[PDB]
Parts: C-alpha cells; structure tokens; sequence
RNA sequence: GCAAGACUAAAACUCAAAUGAAUUGACGGGGGCCCGCACAAGCGGUGGAGCAUGUGGUUUAAUUCGAUGCAACGCGAAGAACCUUACCUGGCCUUGACAUACUAGAAACUUUUCAGAGAUGGAUUGGUGCCUUCGGGAACCUAGAUACAGGUGCUGCAUGGCUGUCGUCAGCUCGUGUCGUGAGAUGUUGGGUUAAGUCCCGCAACGAGCGCAACCCUUUUCCUUACUUGCCAGCAUUUCGGAUGGGAACUUUAAGGAUACUGCCAGUGACAAACUGGAGGAAGGCGGGGACGACGUCAAGUCAUCAUGGCCCUUACGGCCAGGGCUACACACGUGCUACAAUGGUCGGUACAAAGGGUUGCUACACAGCGAUGUGAUGCUAAUCUCAAAAAGCCGAUCGUAGUCCGGAUUGGAGUCUGCAACUCGACUCCAUGAAGUCGGAAUCGCUAGUAAUCGCGGAUCAGAAUGCCGCGGUGAAUACGUUCCCG
C-alpha cells in the first residue's frame, strides 16, 4: 500500500519520520497485504506553541480494496503516544469492519 | 466570500445598464424650451442632441 | 429507481429505409454525437452487405438481428453470501439491445479497414451462424442452461 | 451554517439601495471611493445624534445627502451654523457642491441600527447583557414590531471563554422575501476585546412587490 | 497592507504624473520617421536615462480601503473583501445578486 | 468423604465508590417502514506515456507566509522579469515613508547638469503667489524639541466580522394546561398519504415560533405599448448590395399583461386526504434551471483583507535602495491538457450560432513580409464601426495499417512584440530535428436528457504573460426489470 504521511507547522516533519511511519505501519499491518491499497496520516498541535496533556492529533485514514475508506483519529501527548493509539484504533476497526463483511 | 480559502463557495453579483432612445420632430421654440426647463432626476442620465 | 416508471423515448425512423429498428443500431454506432458519420457507415456496411446477394437491406438486418438475439439470462442473486446465478427470461426491448450491442463490439474487434467493412462483414458471419456474437448468444445459453436447476 | 445579509438579499424586491446616481465605467470607481469617505466621516462626526441611514444621491453635477436623524436638533444647529459647516465639509469631500437634507425620526425603537447602539453602550458600560437585550427587546415590542431579535456575541461578562447568546419574540421569517425585515450590526470595545451585537426587526409582510415601493 | 506599502505607491504615482509628458515626447520623437536617426537614438538614450518610477508598469492597484493588491476589480476599485460588504450594505447603486 | 471435594469461617491490605428501578439520547453482524447515481442496467473517464499546475521531501544565501481525510493540494493568488515581495547578499536613515501637539524661517514650486548600482549627496536657473480690522493669516516646505509613530512580529486556544462541513438533511423547540417524588413525558405519538413536522382522520391536549412549500430571477405559448441603429410581407428604383424611395406586416428588441388552477370527464380510496387513465391546450399534475442554509456539530479555517484584548522590537522584528530568490531537482502524491489514429490525418471548395469586450481601446481597406507583424489609413463613446475567421459539419482528391502523410516532447539556427530591462525567467512566428506512446496493475471517479460525450467562441485578473476559473452556443446519445445484497 502507498503510504502518504502530512504534518502542519507546528509538528515538524522530516523524511527520516516518513521511513519510520512507513516501517512501523507496514509492519503493523502487513496482514491485510491486498485488502488495503493507501494509507494516509495527518500530524497537527492544535494549540500550536503551547502546552498541555494531549496538546498533539494524529489521524490514519486506510482505503480496503472494495469496501469505502475508513478513519481514525487520536489525541495525545508525544507524536509516539498519538501513533500508537491511532495504529490501535485502526486495528480495532479493521477487524471489526472484517469481521462483520465476512 | 470567505477570507482565506474556499474557491467553490462565491457570490455572483450583476449590474444592468438600461437605454432608451427618443425622438421629437417638428419641435417649436416653446416645446424647446419646456424641454430645457424640465427637471432632472438622479440615476438617469440624460443626453439631448440636436 | 426506487419509485416512478420513466417513458421511453422515441426514436425517428431512418431517412433511407425508414426503420426504427435501424435509426436505434445506427444510434449505438454514432460516437461523439457524430450521427451523420454514424449513417455513412451504416448504410456504407448494408450496400456493402447487399452486394454479396441480393435481398432487402431491411430484411436481411432483421432476420440476422433475429439470429443473434438472446433467449435467457441469469441475475446475480446475493443470499446466503453466494452468487447464486439465476436463469430469468428477458424482455424484447433488453433482447434487441443486447444483440445490437453484440453486433457493434464484434464488429468493433474485428481486423478490417473501416468501420463499414467490419460491419458487413459481422453481419454476413451472423447471417451463416459463426461470429463472436453468436459465440456470447451461444455462451449465455450455455450458462444459463447449466444453471438451469433454479427457478 | 451561515446566512445571506438580509438587506443583501432583498435589493430590488422589496427595499431600495442606499446610493442612487449614474455613472460611466470610468467615473464610478471615483464616485464610490468619495462616498464611502464622505459615509465615514458623517459616522464619525454625528456619533452621538442617533443617525440611522444616510442617502447619497448624485441629481447632475451636484451632490445630495439626506441623513435620517432622531435627534435633528443637534445635527441641525441651534441657529443653523451646524448645516453650513457640514455642506461646507461635504463640498470639500466631493467636488460638486452637496446639500444637506434631514429626515426626523419618530418611532427610534422600530429602527434595528439605533437598538443596537443603545445596546452597544450599555454593553461598554458593563450592564448585564441579558438585561439590555430584554429592556431592547421589551421596548421594540411595545413600539409595536411583529417581531424582534436579538445577538450578543464575545466574551459576555469576562469570560475566557467566547460564546453567543440570543433572544427572539414574535415573527422574524427571513426566509420570506416580500417581508420587511431591519438587520443592524454593532462593536461594543470592552476592556476585554470585542463584542458584536446583532439585530432584526419585522414589520410585517410588503404587498404588491417593487411597484408599490415605487422604485 | 502596510503604510510603507499604500506611501511606496503614492510616490510612484506622483513620479509618473511627473514624467509623463517627457516619457510621450520621447516616444513620439522615437516613433517619427521624419526625424534623424541620430534624433531617435538621443530620444531612446533620454527614455532609457529617465528616472525608474517613471514608468508606469511599475504601479500595482490597490484596493484603496485597505490596499490589497489581489482581486482589485477596477471598476468598483475595490478588493473583494470590502466590495462584498460595500454592496450587501446596500451602498453600492445597481448591483444586485445574479440569478438566471 | 475412597476421591472429587463439602460444611464452619478470618485478618493484613486496597478503593470512594460499588449498586437497584426508572428518564433523555446515541448504537446494534434486533426488528419492521422509507429515501439518495447508494446498489442494479449503461456511457465516458483517473491509475500507464509527454507536458502544465499545486503540494511533500531534499537543496540553497534565500527557495517568504498560510491551507492538511471526506470537507488541504489549478487552494489565499481574478494572473512573481523590475514593481507585486512579505525572503536573501550588500549599501544606507533614525520624531522616521504616514498623524496630532510646540518654536522659527521660507510661496508652493521651478531649469540644468556632477558623483554613484541606486537609495542619496553637492552644485546651478526662473517665479514670489491667495486673503487681510494689511502691522497678521490660509496652503506647501525647511530646521529643532518631546509625547510618539511603525510591525504581513506571537497568540484563530482571548475575540468581532467572515467562511467550510454534516446538508436543502427534514427536522428543532416554546407558552398554557395535564401526568410523575423527580430526571422528565405529552403536544411532536397511531392509521393512510407527500418531495417534505405536506395534508386528512383519531387522541390531556390546546395553542405558537424557526425550518418545508409560496412570494424573487431566468426559459417555453400568446396580447398591448414602443418603429430606432434593428426588420423587409405588398409596392416601386436599382452601379441587383434593405442599396434606395418607402412600409409598421413578420423576425427582433424591452416594459407591462394573460395563461395552468387536478380546471373538466372515467376510475380508486373511509362516503378524507390523496392517487391512476383521459379531452382540450404551446405547456398537466413540483413544466426545466438559479438564488434562498433551521436549532446545532467539528477550541473546524482566517491575527496575512480588516478591526480588536494581551504580550513583544524601538538606531531595529521600523523605513529607502540595487542585484538575487519565490521558477532549485536523486525522488513521492493530487488535479488537468495532448495523444497512441482510418468513426481518422492532409489539401481545395462550401453552409449554419449564442453570449460578451472596445477612446491610454477595437480597427474596415491598401501596401511589405512565408509568417508572427509593420506602415499608411477608415468608422466607431457603439441594435450604427469593430474584435470576427465560428469549429465540428457537407462535397472532391490523396493517404491504405506503417511508429506511418499518426504523435509533437526535446534540441540547433533566424525573428516579431510588450516593456527602463526578456541571462537567471515572457508570449508568439519561420526553417531543421522527431522523443515516450500502438490503449494503460490492483483499484477507483462523473453522469438519468438537450444530460453525458464531443466541437468551437467570450470575459475578470492584466504593459505582456492560461491547458486554470467564470460564462456562451453547435452536433447529440446509452440505460433503469427492480430495491434482495453496497453504503449514508
Ligand atoms: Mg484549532
Ligand atoms: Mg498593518
Ligand atoms: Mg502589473
Ligand atoms: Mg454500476
Ligand atoms: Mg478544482
Ligand atoms: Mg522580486
Ligand atoms: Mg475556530
Ligand atoms: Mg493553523
Ligand atoms: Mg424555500
Ligand atoms: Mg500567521
Ligand atoms: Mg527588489
Ligand atoms: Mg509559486
Ligand atoms: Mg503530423
Ligand atoms: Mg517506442
Ligand atoms: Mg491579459
């Protein structure tokens, strides 16, 4: 699947984080392989220049191959912590969408 | 009519101009002069041509 | 839809032949809203037709368009998360469309100079039983024959 | 969502423009940009005698302002000086001379842009906003309005957080284009930022379209 | 925009009002046959020698109320920010919302 | 008690809750009932190639700042060579390029050069104006002093104003009553029905408001007024061109009116709403399009249109200038344009539009040029002159399936024009060259009728610079059995 990551200002993006995106959500979920053909995550501060306990946004958004896209949203603290509650969230939603399509 | 972006979202506003053509033949100097004498009022502007 | 029954529209019979049967065939040829280009061929593939022998233009495209039309058909029914193809009779009007279409694609996929020699030439294979839309009227029957069990 | 400007829709239906003068392609940017000045300097200059519409008109070669006054005393002048000033200043502004002509109010609470500078005031000087907006909305009724409406939007009372707070009585269909209907906006400049005040005003439904209004 | 910006404008519009009369003699003398080669060639020397702000290819428009210089629309010469506020007021004569 | 295990029965420690009935929503691989190009039946696309454009990454002195799923990415920008410009290198000013307050001298202004990249600096000409109880004042400069100006610097999570989306989805709420200890409930629920909280029947409800529909613009038929510059049916004259003398019929132009209401007939339904089949009519059951965005949701977008609270800089985070950059290029995405040909390419002839633009402009016509264009010149402030050639189309000839007489990227010479100036970095013209491409993975998009597909024409921005955006007309389809599975 192409994977096509977004930050905003106040995030800050660099390639070496588009290759550990792409590695760690590959890795994640490489199960799905055919079923999914894009990724796409988003990276925002909300409050950008301040503080707070989530104070950071990711968002992944998948497209299966046949049923429509799927999103995901998360809010935490450190761009890690907002990577893997949305990588948990998207687990947890892919397999229910495919549990239920059988 | 957003400040930053949304090209789709717009107001298409028009304005018309409206003419009228007259003509007066076989005028007299009193039928001139009423003319001359008659009032103007705004948003319709005239022009006499002789 | 899930509500109303649309008319159907009216279609103008042909200049030459004053056929509605052949103003809707040259309607599936025209391309582009190009229907002056699309009678050229036309009437270019039934000259071309009548040469070979000699009979109505009219007649020979009706009794070959009778040739090629279907008789039955399957509609995929999901239940029970399986195919399930049911063999269904089909109306006149989808019987004529369908053939019509077949003609014109085989026609398309042959390998002559022009639009109105390939034609021809699909037509002339319809008229003695052998082209590749007597292959799909053949192959729809053999599908829908094989399926048959189901209502 | 977002609403269209109920004046904005209503230009040639039921109501009128604000401006009314010809002019070729070339000379209508001049005469927009002197009218807007001579709009922003007449705001400024009658601040305090409760204004509520200004009229500018261009008959020929010649300028004409008519300025609906609920107080045209001040405007006027105790012996007239004040009238020669301001044509003096419109003259200066544009640059064919401008006549002056004053319009008295009578029934102020039926008019939505002098609520809502009675509301803007109270608001800048800190009475409770709910208050104004009941006593403005009491006494448009009384005056006899079908209907009344009321925005108040900032941060009412201090607080860090923003929000809006309406109140509506009576009939206001905006949805109705052949209804007279009166919006007005105004700033009320608090210590802690700004408010914005919002007001509509229903008179009832106008009969026989643009004709009656005789345009 | 800025007040440096709306002043930068000014004095280029004042230059050119300025040097108008003397940028069209030149070109008249540049553009006449009847004239010397030599004449012509001083005419372009004196065109090309005169001052930058002269030219008037160097003025941008400018919304005039707040000195936008994008979507001026020189009729009402206004940017699209304040013309759409100045008409739905109602202060701008003729024009109306389209629909047709 | 053979065993499995049964019966009797603590403490240490740990939490501020755990619970029962019932009320509002949301949700359900629970249930019925509906709707939507959501499925189904079809037509044409994107994903492959060349080029345009925007973004992400790298790069650089700088590649200025915003927009980030649907709802960011041909988006702010309706148009970056200088200017715009906010960025970088360097040269410069400090009450400042702009406002008010104080003091003093000078009309304002004006002609020439000199130094320099320019900003700036140093010389040098001409005038001495407008009103005055003329002894002083208006304009517009110069010089000094102090509060101050100045900020596209931060915070859209402190705001006003404005905007997106759910979504033109059909819903969302109040007063007086009632019911319940209460949260709350009724009304807004039940039957039919509509596109619809649209309507008719019942009912502790009776009444209202915001939404739905209607009022508004445009198109189809006809009537009155108007006869221009626009029109030519009967007459005549014609260098046969409405050209002319003429006419006010027709087309048209642009204001005001009429018409269409299930109005009438035959059926269905509770004898209700309402729904089918008909006559007449240009048009028959919302005729087709456009504006119009309910209560509310996402600390959604915008301190860079603008205003504004609070912080920050003050010989610089302010101001002026010359060059450079925003156009970079191992790559990755989104939106497009052109093609891969015979339903076609080339050549000759030959018909039919609608909407807009034109005085700092559009330009008939002659010449010169292969051409982009240049010179002379003509009519236009326009139903008058002009942009202007409509192109697909039709008739005739050639091409005869070839990387081609398909395609037109890239490069080498020669030019025109706009502009102070086309090196970085413009549009177009001519000669030569002739690239990938022979129909494009998984996947996925638009569209139900004058629609899709295809063909040309105009405009805002604008000295010049559109394959983008907003409009206009020409030719003109395919298919809907049905809601079972797909989604909201
Ligand atoms: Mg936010
Ligand atoms: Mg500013
Ligand atoms: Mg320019
Ligand atoms: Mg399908
Ligand atoms: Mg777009
Ligand atoms: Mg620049
Ligand atoms: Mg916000
Ligand atoms: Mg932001
Ligand atoms: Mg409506
Ligand atoms: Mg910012
Ligand atoms: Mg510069
Ligand atoms: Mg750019
Ligand atoms: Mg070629
Ligand atoms: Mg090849
Ligand atoms: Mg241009």
């Amino acid at each position: 699947m192409n994977i096509e990551i977004r930050t905003d200002k106040n995030i800050h993006n660099s390639e070496r984080l588009i290759t550990y995106v792409r590695a760690e959500l590959t890795q994640e979920f490489q199960r799905h392989s055919e079923r999914i053909t894009h990724f796409s995550v988003h990276f925002s501060d909300e409050n950008g220049d301040k503080g707070g306990d989530k104070d950071i946004h990711c968002m992944i958004e998948a497209r299966p191959s046949g049923l429509k896209p799927v999103a995901v949203h998360h809010k935490a603290g450190n761009i890690d912590a907002s990577i893997h509650g949305a990588i948990e969230k998207l687990k947890r939603s892919l397999e229910h969408t495919f549990e239920k399509k059988e | 009519t957003s400040p930053h972006v949304n090209k789709d979202a717009r107001d298409q506003y028009e304005i018309r101009t409206y003419k009228r053509l007259i003509d007066i033949v076989q005028p007299t100097d009193k039928t001139v002069d009423a003319l001359m004498k008659l009032d103007l009022a705004a948003g319709v502007d005239v022009q006499i041509a002789l | 839809p899930r509500r109303r029954v649309v008319a159907a529209r009216e279609i103008l019979p042909d200049p030459k032949f004053s056929s509605q049967t052949i103003a809707k065939f040259m309607n599936h040829v025209m391309q582009d809203g190009k229907k002056s280009i699309a009678e050229s061929i036309v009437y270019g593939a039934l000259e071309r037709v009548q040469e070979k022998n000699k009979v109505d233009p009219v007649e020979f495209f009706e009794t070959t368009l009778e040739k090629v039309r279907p008789m039955v058909e399957v509609k995929a029914r999901r239940v029970g998360g399986a195919t399930y193809q049911v063999p269904m009779e089909v109306r006149p009007s989808r019987r004529t469309a369908l053939a019509m279409r077949w003609l014109v694609d085989a026609a398309a996929k042959r390998s002559e100079k022009t639009m109105a020699l390939r034609l021809a030439g699909e037509l002339l294979d319809a008229a003695e039983g052998k082209g590749a839309a007597i292959k799909k009227r053949e192959d729809v029957h053999r599908m829908a024959e094989a399926n048959k069990a189901f209502s | 969502g977002q609403k269209v400007h109920p004046i904005g829709i209503r230009l040639g239906v039921v109501k009128r423009h604000n401006a009314n003068w010809y002019a070729n392609p070339k000379q209508y940017a001049e005469y927009l940009l002197k009218d807007l000045q001579v709009r922003e300097f007449l705001t400024k200059k009658l601040k305090n005698a409760m204004v509520s519409n200004i009229l500018i008109e261009r008959p020929s070669g010649a300028a004409k302002v008519t300025i609906s006054t609920a107080r045209p005393g001040i405007v006027i002048g105790k012996k007239g000086e004040d009238i020669e000033k301001l044509q003096r200043e419109l003259t200066n502004i544009m640059g064919v001379p401008a006549q002056v002509s004053i319009n008295e109010i009578d029934r102020p609470d039926l008019d939505a842009r002098l609520v809502a500078e009675a509301i803007a005031s109270q608001l800048e000087k800190r009475v409770m906003f709910r208050r104004a907006m009941k006593r403005a909305v009491q006494n448009t009724m009384r005056a006899g309005a079908k209907g009344i409406k009321v925005e108040v939007s900032g941060r009412l009372g201090g607080a860090e957080i923003a929000r809006t707070e309406w109140y509506r009585e009576g009939r206001v269909p905006l949805h109705t284009l052949r209804a007279d209907i009166d919006y007005a906006t105004m700033r009320a400049e608090t210590t802690y930022g700004t408010i914005g005040v919002k007001v509509w005003i229903f008179r009832g439904e106008i009969l026989g379209g643009m004709k009656q209004v005789m345009n | 925009a800025k007040k440096g910006m709306i002043n930068r404008e000014l004095k280029r519009e004042k230059t050119v009002a300025k040097y108008a009369a003397k940028r069209a003699e030149l070109k008249a003398t540049i553009a006449n046959v009847n004239a010397s080669d030599e004449e012509r060639f001083e005419a372009m020397l004196k065109l090309q020698a005169l001052p930058r702000n002269a030219s008037p290819v160097r003025l941008r428009n400018r919304c005039g109320l707040t000195g936008r210089p994008h979507g001026y629309f020189r009729k009402f010469g206004l940017s699209r920010n304040k013309l759409r506020d100045t008409v739905m007021q109602g202060d701008v004569p003729g024009v109306v919302k389209a629909s047709w």
